[PDB]
């Protein structure tokens, strides 16, 4: 179930957020698997960063990362999200999104494909077949 | 007291309504600038002997032609009324050009380091 | 094992050397000791059991100062893997209660023994071990006769023993100390309904837990955490009910009359009041005369209520 | 003075070098004879680490690798007072004149003979 | 820094270093973090070192040998570039792209 | 920017598919505008309709470039390479399809009572105005100046090519809807007659002094490998001074201002971006309004805030 | 042709002028604090704010040239004009306060023995 | 018309598509349409120059575009004119912003372009302003200037006069220092942030990076001497 | 400067008609249900993908040559030019002679993919795959070494041919 419909909420800041929208294009659509954003950070499961991340942005980043539900990811859309990517040696850029939010999947390079943040997003629920919550309350 | 700058609400082409009387309009405000900076600073600057003789060049062909259709292929600029709109604010350019008096020597001298780049 | 110049340095990523092993340290203590940690260049072994919530831990600092493993006190593989590679250990474990497979025994005694085992047959330098506070051998909350258990299967083998006995904590998300102020929907216990003991802020919980682990001259001695000044009752209740909503209800109830909910307590999903706490309720802090303190560490810890102020501060009602 | 925009304590804490740029002595070519240079020392304990995990070397210095370009050493000192920090000037090295007759392939009376 | 081993590799293909100042032990290595994993994480380098070995020599009868490096599949260049080496005394058999052995004869 | 500082002139097969590439970024940049726009007004289908074959213009793109949407295709001497042979020939059979593909998507908005109050003459900036606020492109065209640079500044064989220009006549945000559709069915034209009037050429620049050598005969030759080697270590020579060149993006007229040092990297380099000049107009257009005009008014005057900076 | 807070740039001549501009600045701007401690919710106390400001002002007393205290008076009014709405965020904010200790451990205590 | 796309008709073309010769590209002129243009451009700043001796200083001409020299203390009666006049009805600026040499005493020139409506003609006018002493705006003149000199102002600590709401955009709130000033580099000052044991106070430090930005300091012979060119 | 007055005769009686029931609205729901029943464009992305070009970008996979002595000669061209700096390369006269990689370093954190390394590596030793296999769950699975890099050559040399016989007489 928590695999299944999986929505996210955009947080979409650069051209990152433009192939984020090539995938609710219609070549290789969320809406096939079950991506369906809200614009809203309680109603929202994983947080996609994508884009550079300002050394401006990153408490409003935290800040929404805080208001969202405890089952929580976060996946760094683009080399840029992680390791700081293309700018990396900004006054201004976070050296990647480490420093900010705990991450369950990388995805890497300036854009990432359509192709590469859904083979990111099936990695991601690969790690949710794994998740194992109800026997770990049974202490295996 | 030429309220003729520019018009209101009605329909001319690029935002700017359409003014009922341009001419007449046009060549008082020829002989207020006229009237300005002729009597203000002297003949011995190129910028009157520029400013002046386009002034009487626009003077003689607004009072010349007729239509406001001839008037604009001749003038070189673009709508009588935006011709009008142009033709107020030097004007004002020269009344204000009677203050900080430009016809003088040049006030400053800069050091010559800041024109040089490279070479 | 031996270092340089000192603790304290001025920059993040120049790292240390120092190869420390975290047990527990998903939950609440061992959240900002390991932030203190990672954030002054020192490679972190923290092992889990639960892959969702070890994450948090992630970030305090960037790049191989934080690792996982994926122990458990049953398997002894787990552990002897875990500190292999380690230079100095710390055990901070024990839930407040038993789970549905786990005694109040061996999870500080037998499981304090497993990795003191460990940590003789891996010859780890400065094992440091917490303990409760009031950590006696008497009987009444077997919680703290567990845990002068726990302090004297550390001292029969591993003399590298520095136990240290802090005192209830102070923090943020405070497991049983704010929480049951906090949410607190009918705060009820403590048949004697004051009479508990010295408050200790968890930071600096963390400052001495750093300033012991990294220096020298300290192996096999004892420390207990005091507070600093008050060691105050649940007076400090009518300080939280200082913010307006004065929700806090104490109702005083029968000692045995109140058994009835922490037995039904082993059946929930989730933890909520387990009886060696209504035990410990009666009990206080047995303050040793002898352990050294934050003033032989040269620390100060901060006063309880001015950090109140800014630890209660989500729940004002305008 | 007061710095206006350095939010660093780089003013009273580190020594800069202004020096003119050597002349290579590998390449014939002289094309750093031609400016003035500002550089930061490294006169630290930060100075360039070595990393553990991948091995690049992640430095402490914020200000590690900077040079300016100058025109004038005078015009250098003087951004150099105005800005405000402790300096240490370096005076070029030039090469000397000496004649070259191609025809030095002649002798008397005398010992050594070359190619 | 202790004692921990896990005799599971070498170094590559060939057993022992490939140049000047390129380890293979592990405790260097910082084996605080191969714990749990399974060894095989890529030892893919079959050391080339012992692929000239692989490699027979080459013999030309001339002064000068030619080396592309390039297949005879392609249709773009895509061997290393046109270097022209010597085959003079025996001994400096090396294409300092390829590696190939070049004698005289 | 960088080939008017250097004296150098890409060769005519450049030249024309810089520009045909530039028309089809035109639609790409145009399209996801009128896309995201119609998103934040709130109708769906066109913005999917046309990232459906926006993603065809990513396989252009990718036909050619790298990636799907970035590109270091564009060199200041010249490209990268020249294209294949598919791509072509694929590209008529897309520009077949999409003035009809256009033509649906423009059916459904243009036309609409809804457009028609949703836009009105709504955020008006009148020409007198829209001069002195330093707008641009599609804002100022839509204020009914008829002035863009490729018409007037042609640049890169826009002189070449039969290009008409749309025109506003008034300055609302409708008339700045309908000269992008316009546009769109201005640029496919251009992508026709670039199809027809495709030459052979070089498509880097003639010499080898300046952007790269042709990886062929930097395997055979000694000059084409200490071209190409210093071609990627230093750099290479610009000769110095200033210079600034403008043209219009299809945001606005986007302008590089280069001072370059005559040595091996530019000494200073300032964008100039109409989502930075438009958005500062935004305050003085947005006044006398509702919530709801304001999302609409981002969307039209194209504030995509990756060109801030 | 807006403002936010009335931000107006003209630096004047005299520097008795810019002395009771500055002064009036520094009115505006110890008012402020508990305004700010309701904005960004600190730990510490109004007289905390108060002090500090006091000492960044007492950081620049001694600066000779009216055209410096002319770009310190901008920046001064410029950073009251960002602190006196949430432009700035706490995270931005704390960069104003080293409050506590305890987060240094043992460190130098200024003495050439401990800097080894 | 008909048969475009799918659902065919069955009717395409891939076939007979060439035409095969070898290349004619007969060119070599690097820059000489401007010429004309140039002696055009001459001339207009030698009227420039003669009409308004006082404010100017020497103009500079290069390659089709053309740049004002001006003593910064008077730009507004500048920009009075040749914004504005009926002779140079520029009225739309495109650029204000500044540039720093750091050689001389004084230090930030300060750039502007403007753009013609009627002419289709660019224009660059210069001033110096150093970071202790201000030159004004010319937001006075139009409303697109005011935006501008915020970011003019905040990459470089040019002090700007006579102009409402000079704040920062481009940079933190929090942030001083001035990053297009040659002064401090690529990494900045405090530029880290990590939120663990003060919660969420993403607080900086010193900024010590990963791996340092390792520097290009090579330099050949020397570029080119210029052929020049000018109309007289 | 079209005056356009336009006061009467646009309709008579039919503006009342179009504007009092929704005929031009009602021909925007017949275009989207004539929309509706032709086809869809979805690739499902596990089972199928989207149109991967030669020129495509991906995973810096070394080649070697035929019986490859590791074809990279540490020429440091491919550092000079990766515009992140994403390059760290170390090299040493190894024990036969010639010079190779003693390490070699790829800051995949901060590979743009730009290919300049694919386009001046002059033996063409660096090479960008086509591959998106990727989405390592931590900064150090994405750090590549020397053997990740020969390994990922090694991986597929077969689609890296398959990329160069249709790019490189382009390149
Ligand atoms: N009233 C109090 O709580 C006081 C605390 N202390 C001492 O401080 C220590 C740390 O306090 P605190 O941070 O709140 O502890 P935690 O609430 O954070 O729990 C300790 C962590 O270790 C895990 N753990 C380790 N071993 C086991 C095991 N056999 N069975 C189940 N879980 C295990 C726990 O669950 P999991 O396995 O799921 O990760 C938990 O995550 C405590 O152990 C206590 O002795 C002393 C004074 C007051
Ligand atoms: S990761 Fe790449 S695509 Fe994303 S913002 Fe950075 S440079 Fe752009
Ligand atoms: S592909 Fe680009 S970013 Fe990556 S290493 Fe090569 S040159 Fe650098
Ligand atoms: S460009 Fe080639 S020779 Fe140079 S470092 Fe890269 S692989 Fe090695
Ligand atoms: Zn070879």
């Amino acid at each position: 179930a928590r695999q299944g419909s999986f929505w996210p909420v955009t947080f979409g800041l650069a051209c990152c957020a433009v192939e984020m929208m090539h995938v609710s294009a219609p070549r290789y659509d969320q809406d096939r698997l079950g991506i369906i954003f809200r614009a809203s950070p309680r109603q929202s499961d994983i947080m996609i960063v994508a884009g550079t991340l300002t050394n401006k942005m990153a408490p409003v980043l935290r800040q929404v990362y805080d208001q969202m539900p405890e089952p929580r990811w976060v996946i760094s859309m683009g080399s840029c999200a992680n390791g700081g990517g293309y700018y990396h040696f900004s006054y201004s850029v976070v050296r990647g999104c480490d420093r900010i939010v705990p991450v369950d999947v990388y995805v890497p390079g300036c854009p990432p494909t359509s192709e590469a943040l859904m083979y990111g997003v099936f990695q991601l629920q690969r790690k949710m077949r794994n998740t194992k919550i109800t026997r770990m309350w049974y202490r295996k | 007291v030429l309220v003729q700058m520019r018009e209101g609400t009605p329909i001319g082409l690029t935002g700017i309504y359409q003014h009922p009387n341009p001419r007449p309009a046009l060549i008082a405000l020829y002989e207020a600038t006229l009237k300005e900076l002729q009597d203000k600073h002297p003949k011995d600057s190129v910028y009157r002997q520029s400013i002046e003789n386009l002034t009487a060049h626009r003077k003689q062909i607004v009072e010349d032609n007729e239509v406001s259709e001839v008037i604009e292929n001749k003038i070189g600029a673009g709508l009588i009324e935006e011709v009008v709109i142009q033709a107020h604010e030097e004007l004002e350019l020269a009344k204000k050009m009677s203050e900080w008096k430009p016809w003088e020597e040049l006030e400053e001298k800069p050091l010559e380091d800041q024109w040089v780049y490279f070479n | 094992g031996k270092t340089l110049i000192a603790k304290g340095t001025g920059g993040r990523s120049s790292r240390t050397g120092y190869t420390a092993t975290v047990f527990g340290a998903n939950g609440f203590l061992g959240s900002y000791l390991t932030a203190k940690l990672a954030k002054h260049g020192t490679t972190v072994v923290v092992p889990y059991r639960e892959e969702m919530a070890k994450r948090h831990l992630k970030v305090t600092g960037d790049l191989g100062v934080v690792n996982f493993l994926e122990m458990d006190l049953r398997n002894l593989e787990s552990i002897d893997e875990a500190v292999r590679h380690s230079d100095i250990v710390v055990n901070l474990i024990g839930r407040e209660y038993e789970t549905k497979n786990f005694n109040y025994y061996d999870v500080h005694v037998e499981g304090a023994r497993r990795i003191a085992e460990a940590v003789k047959k891996h010859n780890i330098a400065r094992y440091i071990h917490v303990s409760a506070f009031n950590a006696e051998i008497d009987s009444p909350s077997e919680f703290n006769h567990t845990k002068g258990l726990g302090e004297q299967v550390t001292k029969d083998i591993v003399p590298w023993a520095t136990i240290v006995r802090p005192a209830p904590m102070f923090g943020r998300e405070d497991k049983w100390f704010l929480d049951r102020m906090a949410r607190s929907p009918c705060l009820v216990s403590a048949n004697k309904f004051q009479e508990t003991s010295n408050p200790v802020h968890v930071i600096d919980v963390a400052a001495a837990l750093e300033r012991i682990c990294f220096d020298d001259s300290t192996v096999a001695q004892t420390f207990e955490l005091y507070g600093p000044q008050k060691f105050t009752q649940k007076q400090i209740i009518d300080m939280v009910s200082e913010t307006l909503r004065k929700e806090v209800r104490h109702i005083e109830l029968p000692k045995a009359l109140y058994q009835a909910y922490t037995k039904a307590t082993q059946a929930i999903w989730w933890p909520t009041y387990s009886p060696d706490q209504v035990e410990r309720q009666f009990l206080s802090q047995k303050i040793d005369p002898s352990a050294k303190t934050f003033n032989d560490l040269d620390l100060t810890p901060m006063e309880l209520p001015d950090l109140m102020f800014k630890l209660i501060r989500p729940y004002r009602v305008n | 003075e007061i710095v206006s925009g350095a939010p660093a304590e780089l003013s009273r804490n580190r020594v800069v070098r202004i020096y003119q740029q050597a002349k290579p002595a590998t390449q014939s070519g002289e094309y750093g004879t031609f400016a003035w240079r500002l550089d930061w020392d490294i006169v630290d304990v930060a100075n360039r680490w070595e990393n553990d995990l991948i091995g690049w070397q992640s430095s402490g210095d914020y200000m590690q690798a900077t040079q300016m370009k100058f025109t004038s050493k005078e015009s250098a000192i003087k951004f150099a007072n105005k800005q405000g920090w402790d300096f240490y000037i370096q005076e070029p090295h030039h090469r000397k004149f000496r004649v070259k007759q191609y025809a030095n392939n002649f002798v008397h009376s005398y010992g050594k003979l070359k190619h | 820094i202790p004692e921990e081993y896990t005799k599971q590799a070498p170094n590559r293909d060939s057993t022992w270093a490939p140049a000047q100042a390129s380890k293979t032990e592990i405790y260097k290595n910082n084996m605080v973090r191969f714990e749990q994993k399974d060894l095989s994480k890529q030892p893919m380098p079959y050391a080339g070192i012992e692929l000239i070995a692989q490699q027979p020599v080459r013999f030309v009868h001339g002064n000068t040998a030619v080396c592309d490096g390039a297949n005879h599949n392609g249709p773009g260049a895509q061997g290393h570039p046109k270097i022209f080496i010597n085959v003079d005394a025996p001994g400096s058999h090396a294409c300092q792209y390829c590696g190939t052995r070049y004698e005289k004869e | 920017a960088v080939e008017k500082l250097l004296n150098v002139e890409v060769p005519l097969r450049g030249k024309y598919i810089r520009t045909m590439f530039g028309e089809i970024t035109r639609v790409l940049n145009h399209l996801m505008s009128v896309c995201s726009h119609a998103m934040d007004v709130g109708a769906l289908t066109p913005f999917l309709w046309g990232f459906e074959e926006r993603e065809k213009l990513m396989e252009f793109y990718e036909r050619v470039s790298g990636a799907r949407l970035h590109a270091a295709y564009v060199r200041p001497g010249g490209v990268s390479q020249d294209l294949p042979a598919g791509l072509l020939d694929d590209i008529y059979m897309w520009a077949t399809q999409f003035g009809d593909r256009l033509d649906e998507i423009e059916e459904l908005l243009t036309d609409n009572r809804i457009w028609k109050l949703r836009t009105v003459n709504i955020g008006t900036v009148t020409a007198q105005d829209a001069l002195n606020l330093g707008l641009s492109g599609p804002m100022l065209r839509g204020s009914g100046i008829p002035f863009d640079i490729r018409k007037n500044a042609p640049y890169d064989a826009y002189d070449k090519v039969d290009f008409d220009v749309p025109v506003g006549m008034n300055g609302d945000c409708y008339d700045r809807y309908l000269i992008r559709m316009a546009e769109f069915r201005q640029s496919l034209r251009i992508i026709e007659q670039c199809c027809n009037d495709m030459p052979a050429g070089a498509v880097k620049v003639e010499d080898f002094k300046i952007n790269s050598p042709p990886r062929n005969l930097m395997k055979e030759d000694m000059e084409a490998l200490i071209h190409h080697f210093l071609l990627y270590t230093k750099g290479y020579s610009v000769p110095p001074g200033e210079t600034y060149t403008a043209i219009e993006a299809p945001k606005g007229e986007m302008g590089v201002y280069v001072v370059s040092d005559g040595s091996e990297r530019p000494y200073k380099c300032k964008i100039r971006a109409p989502g930075f000049a438009h958005l500062g107009a935004f305050d003085h257009i947005a006044r006398g309004h509702f919530l709801p005009d304001a999302v609409a008014i981002i969307g039209t005057m194209d504030l995509v805030f990756g060109e801030v900076d | 042709i807006a403002t936010a807070f009335a931000e107006t740039v003209k630096f004047s001549g005299s520097k008795q002028e810019l002395q009771k501009r500055t002064l009036a600045l520094y009115r505006q701007f110890l008012r402020g604090a508990p305004t700010f401690a309701d904005l960004y919710e600190v730990q510490f106390s109004i007289p905390t704010i108060r002090t500090k400001i006091r000492q960044e002002f007492e950081r620049h007393r001694f600066v000779d040239d009216l055209s410096i205290q002319n770009v310190l008076y901008a920046k001064g009014h410029m950073e009251y004009q960002e602190c006196i709405n949430f432009w700035k965020q706490q995270a931005q904010f704390l960069k104003y306060f080293p409050e506590e200790d305890d987060i240094q451990g043992r460190h130098q205590p200024s003495n050439f023995v401990d800097k080894f | 018309q008909a048969a475009p796309s799918w659902e065919n008709i069955k009717d395409i073309r891939l076939d007979p598509k060439v035409h095969v010769d070898e290349v004619y590209e007969p060119i070599v002129n690097p820059a000489d349409r401007y010429l004309q243009h140039v002696s055009d451009l001459h001339q207009y700043a030698k009227y420039i120059m003669a009409a308004l001796p006082k404010y100017i200083q020497g103009f500079s001409v290069w390659k089709d575009e053309l740049t004002l020299h001006v003593a910064p203390s008077a730009v507004i009666p500048v920009t009075t004119f040749l914004r504005d006049n009926t002779s140079t009805q520029y009225k739309s600026i495109i650029d204000i912003t500044a540039v720093d040499y750091p050689s001389r005493e004084n230090r930030f020139e300060v750039v502007y372009n403007f753009l013609s409506v009627r002419h289709n003609s660019r224009i660059r006018l210069k001033t110096y302003a150093t970071e202790v002493t201000p030159v004004p705006s010319i937001t006075c003149l139009y409303e697109g200037a005011n935006w501008f000199e915020r970011e003019a102002y905040d990459m470089y600590g040019v002090f700007f006069e006579g102009h409402p709401d000079l704040r920062r955009i481009m940079t933190d709130y929090g942030f001083e220092g001035h990053p297009l000033r040659k002064d401090f580099p690529l990494t900045g000052y405090t530029e880290v942030r990590w939120d663990e044991e003060k919660r969420r106070v993403v607080y900086e430090p010193l900024e010590l990076t990963q791996a340092f930005r390792n520097f290009s300091a090579g330099s050949t012979a020397w570029e080119p001497v210029g052929p020049g060119r000018d109309d007289r | 400067r079209p005056a356009t007055w336009e006061e009467s005769e646009e309709g008579a009686l039919s503006k009342a008609t179009k504007y009092f029931l929704l005929a031009e609205m009602f021909r925007g729901l017949y275009v989207v249900l004539e929309q509706f029943f032709r086809a869809p464009y979805t690739i499902y992305y596990p089972f199928e993908k989207g149109p991967v070009s030669p020129r495509f970008r991906g995973e810096h996979a070394l080649r070697r040559y035929p019986s490859g002595e590791e074809r990279c000669i540490a020429c440091k061209l491919c550092e000079a030019i990766c515009p992140a700096l994403a390059i760290t390369i170390d090299a040493e006269e190894r024990i036969d002679g010639s010079r190779r990689t003693t390490k070699y370093d790829i800051d995949m954190t901060k590979c743009i993919y730009c290919g300049y390394c694919q386009e001046s590596c002059p033996v063409d030793a660096i090479v960008e795959t086509p591959n998106v296999e990727y989405a390592t769950e931590t900064r150090e699975e994405l750090l590549y070494n020397k053997e990740k890099l020969l390994a990922n050559g090694d991986k597929w040399e077969l689609e890296l041919q398959y990329a160069l016989d249709a790019d490189a007489p382009y390149r």
